[PDB]
RNA sequence: UCUUUUAUCGAGAGGU
């Protein structure tokens, strides 16, 4: 019913067997690949979202939707009411509480700080911004994709993500 | 003329046929590109900004 | 992508008979299933008569999309094609 | 002999095989065969016994009888198969011979089955395929067929219905396992038609006709005189009845 | 709007792709197996799970919903079966191609003889369209008399160094002749389909390209039949003869005979085998598979019916003036037609016609109820389907149809917006008007209707010049439009006044004829 | 059953002369017994769908084998009008 | 996994609704349809980026029907599961056959066999929970799991996970 | 194209199918009417 | 409606009248086809709203078409002779 | 409140 941007991937003479999804081996299927295309056909990268930027951007779009529907005239559940139907009411409600009670950051300014820190695979980029970790073994046990990369500097990434981490 | 042998010659040669003549688009029941059919009629909008605002699509 | 802008259009500016035919037909088909009519409706009730009466005074809102041979096209408004 | 010069040479190494004398020779009491002749042609039958000489075999067959209903048979016009019912025979049309054994119209029926001798050459013993019909003859969600969606028991029949899980039962493994409810995937019209009529008003006055259609108020009378059926009001008609031409009070 | 509602997005055909079928594909698309030759179950109606009427197939009875899909007899397109085989066989429509391919390549290790080291070959690799490519190739590889185990220091291309025989054709069989080595004796054995299958199942993909085929649509070993499709009985209908007798269309008896020959071919090569009994029955199976797709096989007698008439092989439903592509697609049969005799009348205007009362009360026209005409349609629906001017069927929006004939009390009808009314043919409708045989483009013109009594059409005599017509007993045809678009196209393109000047010679066609001319002089 | 009126048959299945018959009036009612209530199937013979005539003469006799055998003869009058053909 | 997917939807507009406010009703029906639905190709589509400025363009009057065809080009913050994906969750229900854990738009079922042997379901505790020493899983607890199974019912998808491994449990 | 095929296919259906003329002369042979048109649309590599 | 009358209604140019004469006023039919394989072998069911193309395990990429019945019969026979026509709804150069 | 049936193959005699 509702499509996106990706077609082609047409059948050939073979059937590929590396097609199943596995987030421990960076297998996201033929939908969240590395190189995507926007609404015009230009070459785009994937945009994965971690918790902080997730909540902040949802607040942004839905607050511009609230003031936008108000002709130009703040909280989770009230902001989820600007939507239509009940599916976004409930789902977006529990999404706002969910991403609300785990906010490693609650400001677009330190969002710009970590936004300077991260920039590397967009999935694991948004996962370094996602899961707050302790040591390195947690960063590689939760994300077994950081093994064959040979580019650490991860300890001070944790010291900055943790040193800047606002208190809940 | 000479049908089945031509359909064999095309069958075992993977000849991609592509739908532009009149015969093909008629023997499948479609608008054959000829006279009436060589253009399209897009629904407008700039001149829809000329109707009274009451007829609106609610 | 393949469109031609509103300065490079090089097709003839005269409403041909086939175009006129499909405009009258489609506009009549719309006037029949209760659509807003854009002239002063008076002493004729047949939808084709109403459509021609509109085409005489130029009020029909449609877009001709002339497909050029190799794959491009042009977009003309039905109220600037010089009705003969 | 075909006049074409078609003879062919046989190799010495092929000679003896040309003269091989021969193991179907099957048929055992208690086994099934298919009858090849008569009203029972095509029917499955059990081999009950064979003749001493070895030619005809006594077969146990579901009968195809009418209980003499229209007496004063062919395969094409045979009766449906149904076990012999001796009380039906008693009621309608019979010799008792033993416990559960009756001779009815000179055939023997024991416990509802015909026992009749057939030539062995009149039965098929090989490659018989039983039919569907022959195989047949010879807590709300609880009971419905559900097919696991994320489990490991394929389908199964819902035995119990809880609030978070469902006690499903496997078919191949035959083991009762509990799985999430959502996880399980449910798998005439008037009294004057055709009656003769005379017309008493109009341009057709004095003409005979028949009411071809009398939907309402406006009738269709089929005039006799020229080949045309005309529209006429029912007020304009006289209908024939027991005494003369009556108006529409018949 | 005739169809029930589905939820698949509606589109149209853009590119047609042709190509051979592979066996596993047939094993995948088919939903049942064929085994038993007998048509019926066991005289208890229905069919035989396994016969050529298994209700998984095509269901063409009032009540048997197609067990496979579940729809009625008006929505099921049919479903294919597949019959096995105990031996591969040829395909009668490819024999010379298999001949050429059995000439071009090796007869052992399976390799293309000539290579790109030959400049003629090196330039023959390049051509775009495949047919002229394989013409350039077979133009060369018809003379390479050895699968060189080397290249033209020794370089070995991978060949087997074997000599090459010669392949020929007789009836439906290919003969292989080895002229041994100046001349030693030839041996002419019979290239059975299994051998050629084993050989073609080795050709590398790049030779499948160089030979002109395609790796994913035309694979040469696909040309030799192994599995067989069974079309649904929507293609093979059974007629009912004297109501109590019913025969079977040819393809049923022919498939049954092929299956009989299959069960015959099994037994012999499973036990007692006098050799010259195997190849003969197998040759008979080849004969059945051959006459299943062609009856006029030049070379051998036509397989007769039971009553002694030639069988309608599939090849003949198609070709010919009265087949499919001339008889049901280019020129099918239409509705809303009229055929009657013409008559002259000098008191009409140039583009009018005189329709009798009966043809008018039989033909109809669907109209949309709006706000500008609801009154006229109230009068029309009141006047019923047996009095002019009146209306006939009334169509509501979902798909129902009220028939004002059998519906006794029709005075309670109120017309909602959006409905349709199949009114009669009335004054001033534009109808298409035609005479056979039409030649130049003036023999099909749209006239305006005018209702008249009696039983014949009417023409103004001035339109007797493009029709090549005269009133000495001819007949003509009237076609009626339906929707609004086509009426507009008729009135704006196919009218009479727009046809007075002919593009054939830059001069008119309609003038003054007969008395009007003599007396105007 | 077929649709036209069956009320013009007398009792043995043959319509009598003197009766007017028009469109699809059943003239010979004949039945075929069903191969083994509601146990017979109709096998009639209707008048042509484009004729309007008076029945003239009915014939009833035996065939070759030894069963019944019926014929019917209808007639009608025709008058010239606009459309009929003539020749010197 | 959450994303920003570029989606285009075909809205076939009826001739009667050709009023002076076309684009508005277009966005109305658009956001009545797309917002929230599940697509096995792209999971649960959450919320579109920038909803009041979507270039719907113009429409091809379908020859022979009269309707219009609109190709809406928008951008959303979608979600989609994948096998082997480690995600967080907040449980909603507990049961003797496993527990339910909401991963935002959907609910993931975790069976008992995928639960460590130390976690024992305690019906007597109020509220009921999966208990053990220094471990507690009750309604509303933060759970760290791994998506190991995804089922596509076309309409909605259904995932299953486990926490019988390292770094998967109560945090 | 159709208008051309017709506008040539129409004067053909009313033309001599043997023509004759110069028929009383054996020293003067000529092919006209139908046979000639058929020998033209075929590009027959052997004329009369 | 012979081929010659078809040639004449091509000479006039009324393409809609032809598309009508050879569809609605004769024999219209609907076929559900797949989008990977490209054959009329889709197993469809409507009042349950479910489809299946088992040759590719495809329950998503399916499109319906309006074709005459005679084309359906034709293509079924061509498949019955092991010559496969495939129908696709989008060009690809 | 509808609905409502015309085998098949082949041969011949005809009308523009
Ligand atoms: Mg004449
Ligand atoms: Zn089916
Ligand atoms: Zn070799
Ligand atoms: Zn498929």
């Amino acid at each position: 019913v509702s499509t996106s941007t990706v077609g082609a991937r047409r059948r050939r003479a073979k059937q590929q067997v590396d097609d199943e999804e596995n987030a421990t081996l960076l297998r996201l299927g033929p939908e969240f690949a590395l190189k995507q295309y926007d609404h015009d056909g230009n070459e785009h990268d994937l945009i994965a979202l971690s918790l902080s930027e997730s909540r902040l951007l949802i607040r942004e779009a839905l607050k511009a939707r609230s003031r936008a529907r108000n002709g130009g005239v703040i909280d989770d559940d009230e902001l989820a009411k600007v939507t239509s139907g009940a599916v976004a009411n409930g789902v977006v409600k529990k999404t706002l509480d969910y991403l609300n009670t785990f906010a490693r950051f609650k400001d677009e300014e330190t969002c710009t700080a970590v936004d300077q820190l991260l920039h590397l695979h967009p999935f694991e980029i948004a996962q370094l911004s996602s899961l707050g970790c302790e040591d390195v073994d947690e960063a590689i046990t939760l994300i077994p994709s950081l093994a064959a990369k040979k580019e650490v500097n991860l300890q001070r990434i944790l010291d900055e993500l943790n040193r800047l981490e606002d208190p809940y | 003329e000479e049908t089945v042998e031509i359909l064999f010659e095309a069958g075992a040669a993977a000849e991609l046929d592509d739908c532009r003549g009149v015969s093909e688009n008629v023997m499948l029941g479609q608008l054959a590109p000829m006279g009436t059919g060589a253009f399209d009629v897009m629904i407008d909008e700039k001149l829809l900004t000329s109707l009274p605002a009451d007829y609106a699509p609610t | 992508e393949l469109a031609i802008l509103k300065e490079e259009r090089t097709t003839t500016p005269y409403l041909t008979k086939y175009e006129r035919a499909r405009i009258l037909g489609t506009r009549a088909l719309q006037i029949s299933m209760n659509a807003p009519v854009l002239v002063d409706i008076e002493g004729e009730t047949d939808p084709l008569q109403i459509a021609m009466k509109e085409l005489s005074q130029r009020k029909i809102p449609l877009v001709i999309r002339r497909y050029l041979p190799d794959g491009s096209y042009e977009d003309w408004g039905c109220d600037e094609l010089i009705v003969d | 002999v075909f006049s074409n010069n078609s003879k062919f040479l046989v190799g010495i190494v092929e000679y003896k095989d040309l003269l091989r004398p021969v193991s179907d020779v099957k048929l055992t009491r208690g086994s099934y065969v298919r009858v090849k002749n008569g009203k029972f042609k095509g029917d499955l039958a059990q081999v009950d016994e064979v003749l001493e000489n070895g030619l005809e075999a006594r077969l146990k067959l579901v009968p195809r009888l009418d209980y003499g209903k229209d007496l004063s048979y062919t395969s094409k016009f045979r009766p449906a198969q149904r076990l012999f019912s001796e009380a039906e025979a008693r009621v309608h049309e019979i010799r008792r011979d033993r416990d559960g054994f009756v001779t009815y119209g000179g055939e023997e029926y024991y416990e509802g089955f015909l026992y009749k001798t057939f030539r062995l050459q009149n039965l098929i013993v090989n490659s018989i395929n039983p039919t569907l019909n022959e195989l047949s003859l010879f807590e709300v969600k609880v009971g419905d067929t559900v097919r696991e969606f994320t489990g490991e028991r394929r389908q199964g029949t819902i035995l119990h219905v809880y609030r978070n899980f469902l006690f499903l039962r496997s078919r191949e493994i035959v083991e009762n396992q509990g799985v999430f409810v959502t996880s399980s995937n449910r798998v005439g019209r008037d009294p004057t038609l055709n009656k003769t009529v005379k017309i008493r008003q109009g341009g057709y006055k004095g003409k005979i006709g028949i009411v071809k259609e009398a939907n309402g108020d406006r009738f269709r009378v089929e005039l006799h005189n020229p080949n045309k059926t005309i529209p006429i009001p029912c007020s304009f008609l006289l209908i024939e009845s027991t005494h003369g031409w009556v108006p529409y009070e018949d | 709007s005739q169809f029930p509602y589905s939820s698949a997005p509606l589109r149209s055909v853009k590119e047609v792709q042709f190509g051979l079928l592979s066996p596993e594909e047939i094993r995948a698309i088919s939903v049942v197996k064929i085994e038993y030759p007998e048509i019926m179950d066991e005289s208890r109606q229905r069919p035989r799970e396994g016969g050529l009427n298994d209700p998984k197939l095509g269901s063409i009875d009032r009540n048997f919903k197609c067990q496979t899909c579940g729809e009625g007899m008006a929505e099921c397109p049919g479903h294919f079966g597949h019959m096995e085989l105990a031996k591969p066989v040829f395909h009668i429509g490819f024999i010379p191609k298999i001949k050429k391919v059995c000439e071009c390549i090796c007869m052992n290790c399976g390799k293309l003889l000539l290579d790109e080291t030959n400049p003629t070959m090196a330039q023959a690799i390049r051509i775009r369209d495949p047919k002229k490519r394989f013409n350039a190739v077979w133009q060369l590889c018809k003379t390479k008399m050895v699968c060189e185990a080397d290249a033209p220091k020794v370089v070995s291309r991978g060949g087997c160094g074997n000599t090459q025989p010669v392949v020929r054709k007789d009836g439906m069989k290919l003969w292989g002749t080895w002229k041994k080595s100046r001349d030693a004796q030839p041996e002419r054995k019979l290239l059975t389909p299994g051998e050629i299958l084993n050989v073609f199942k080795h050709i590398s993909p790049e030779d499948c390209f160089r030979l002109g085929f395609n790796e994913d649509y035309a694979r040469p070993e696909w040309m030799i039949i192994t599995v067989l499709p069974v079309p649904p009985p929507q293609v093979r209908p059974s007629i009912a003869m004297d109501e109590t007798t019913q025969g079977q269309d040819d393809l049923t008896h022919k498939l049954s005979d092929i299956l009989k020959a299959n069960i015959n071919v099994q037994k012999l090569e499973m036990d007692g085998s006098p050799q010259h009994i195997i190849n003969e029955v197998e040759q008979l199976l080849q004969f059945h598979v051959a006459t299943y797709m062609d009856n006029d096989i030049a070379g051998q007698p036509q397989a007769l019916q039971k009553s002694g008439r030639p069988v309608k092989a599939i090849r003949a439903r198609l070709k010919g003036k009265e087949g499919r592509l001339r008889g049901n697609l280019m020129g099918k049969r239409v509705d809303f037609s009229a055929r009657t005799v013409i008559s002259g009348d000098p008191n009409l205007e140039l583009d009018q016609v005189g329709v009798p009362i009966s043809i008018a009360k039989t033909l109809s026209y669907p109209e949309t109820v709006t706000q500008y005409n609801i009154h006229r349609l109230t009068e029309y629906v009141r006047n019923g389907p047996n009095e002019h001017p009146g209306a006939k069927y009334v169509i509501r929006d979902n798909g129902d149809r009220i028939d004002l004939r059998y519906h006794k009390r029709a005075g309670d009808i109120v017309l909602q917006y959006g409905w349709k009314v199949e009114r009669h043919l009335m004054d001033d409708d534009p109808v298409l008007f035609n005479r056979q045989p039409s030649l130049h483009k003036m023999s099909m013109m749209a006239h305006r209707v005018k209702v008249m009594p009696y039983s014949t059409f009417r023409l103004n005599l001035s339109v007797t010049s493009p029709y090549n017509a005269d009133f000495d007993g001819d007949e003509m045809n009237l076609h009626v439009p339906q929707s609004e678009e086509t009426r507009a196209e008729l009135s704006q393109l196919c009218a009479v006044p727009l046809q007075i000047v002919s593009p054939q010679s830059n001069k008119p066609v309609m003038g003054i004829v007969q008395d009007t001319l003599c007396g105007v002089r | 059953l077929k649709h036209g009126t069956y009320e013009k048959l007398d009792e043995d299945g043959l319509i009598a002369p003197g009766v007017r018959v028009s469109g699809d009036d059943i003239i010979i009612g004949k039945t075929t017994p069903i191969p083994p209530y509601h146990t017979k199937r109709d096998a009639s013979t209707p008048l042509r769908s484009t004729e309007n005539g008076i029945v003239d003469q009915v014939l009833l006799t035996t065939n070759q084998e030894g069963l019944k055998f019926v014929k019917v003869r209808m007639r009608t009058t025709k008058v010239p009008q606009i459309g009929d053909k003539f020749a010197s | 996994m959450f994303f920003l997917k570029d989606l285009s939807l075909i809205l076939t507009l009826h001739p009667s609704y050709f009023g002076p406010q076309m684009n508005q009703y277009l966005r109305e029906k658009l956001l009545t349809d797309v917002e929230g639905t599940c697509t096995g190709q792209f999971g649960y589509i959450v919320t579109v980026l920038d909803g009041m400025n979507i270039d719907v363009g113009k429409g091809r009057i379908i020859p022979g029907s009269g309707s219009a065809e609109f190709e809406v080009k928008y951008r959303a913050v979608v979600w989609k599961p994948f096998k082997g994906e480690v995600v967080d969750a907040i449980v909603s229900n507990v049961s003797p056959i496993g527990f339910f854990a909401d991963v935002g738009p959907l609910n993931v079922f975790v069976s008992t066999r995928l639960i460590p042997d130390n976690l024992v379901y305690n019906p007597s505790n109020s509220p009921p929970a999966y208990m053990s020493n220094d471990e507690l899983i009750t309604k509303g607890s933060k759970v760290r799991l791994k998506v190991v199974g995804t089922r596509t019912d076309v309409n909605e998808i259904y995932a299953i996970g486990s926490i019988k491994e390292d770094f998967l449990g109560a945090i | 194209g159709v208008i051309a095929a017709q506008s040539i296919g129409e004067p053909a259906t009313q033309m001599t199918l043997n023509t004759f003329h110069y028929a009383g002369v054996s020293s003067k042979n000529v092919t006209l009417g139908v046979p000639r048109l058929k020998e033209i649309l075929n590009v027959a590599k052997n004329i009369k | 409606f012979g081929e010659m009358e078809r040639d004449c209604m091509i000479a006039h140019g009324a393409a809609g009248f032809l598309k009508e004469r050879l569809m609605e006023a004769s024999d219209a039919f609907r076929v559900h086809v797949c989008g990977i394989c490209g054959l009329m072998s889709v197993i469809a069911n409507l009042k349950k709203n479910q489809f299946e193309c088992r040759s590719c395990k495809n329950k998503t990429n399916i499109y319906q078409l309006h074709i005459p019945y005679a084309a359906k019969l034709l293509f079924q026979e061509l498949m019955a002779m092991n010559i496969a026509p495939r129908l696709y709804t989008e060009r690809s150069g």
